[PDB]
């Protein structure tokens, strides 16, 4: 039941999503090893993901969290990069999209820096890079990220390197 | 999937070394996220 609606670059929604993508690039301590060497992106397309069933599943859970946290869902918009973006948009997030080895345990990870999610597009640590050229810094091949609505509720603060 | 720390719904990974890094977040229930935009892009070679 998923449909994808193209946003026009003239659309204010296209523009605000593009700006969050571009403005949250940073340099990475691997010197580009995982995600490539770049300061900015060439945005090719932004599509709205529309699935009624997946939306209702999110809003149901959002209300539960909110009622457990003085009516505060603590909702954010955050980036997710994954080799499984096509399965996610059709079936939703589930245990198969977890980072089993992540530093905060087996869960589904999101980033405020778009450039941090970019490091996972081709797998953990960038895998072997693009399928076509085996290049983690490929400037040719098309990449995809998700910009997601995430319910944090009461969040455990982990100070960390 | 693991569980959230008791009495919590997510984990916030606060950067404590790299002063320029923003936060990363973890959730342990798939129903706590909706993939709202699909962005297709290329990274650009710096000049
Ligand atoms: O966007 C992210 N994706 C992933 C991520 C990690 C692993 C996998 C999978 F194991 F390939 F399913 C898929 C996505 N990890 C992150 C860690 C920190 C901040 C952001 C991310
Ligand atoms: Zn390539």
């Amino acid at each position: 039941g998923t449909i994808l609606i193209d946003l026009s670059p003239d659309d204010k929604e296209f523009q605000s999503v593009e700006e969050e993508m571009q403005s949250t690039v940073r340099e990475h301590r691997d010197g580009g090893h995982a995600g490539g060497i770049f300061n900015r992106y060439n945005i090719l397309k932004i599509q709205k993901v529309c699935n009624k069933k997946l939306w209702e599943r999110y809003t149901h859970r959002r209300k539960e969290v909110s009622e457990e946290n003085h009516n505060h869902a603590n909702e954010r918009m955050l980036f997710h990069g994954s080799p499984f973006v096509n399965a996610i948009i059709h079936k939703g997030f589930d245990e198969r999209h977890a980072y089993i080895g992540g530093m905060f345990g087996a869960g589904i990870y999101f980033a405020e820096n778009s450039s941090k999610s970019n490091q996972y597009v081709y797998g953990i640590g960038g895998g072997t890079g693009c399928p076509v050229h085996k290049d983690r810094s490929c400037y040719i091949c098309h990449r995809q990220l998700l910009f997601c609505r995430v319910t944090l509720g009461k969040s455990f603060l982990q100070f960390s390197a | 999937m693991a569980h959230s720390p008791p009495g919590h719904h997510s984990v916030t990974g606060r950067p404590s070394v790299n002063g320029l890094a923003l936060a990363e977040y973890v959730i342990y229930r798939g129903e706590q996220a909706y993939p709202e935009y699909l962005i297709t892009y290329q990274i650009m070679r710096p000049e």
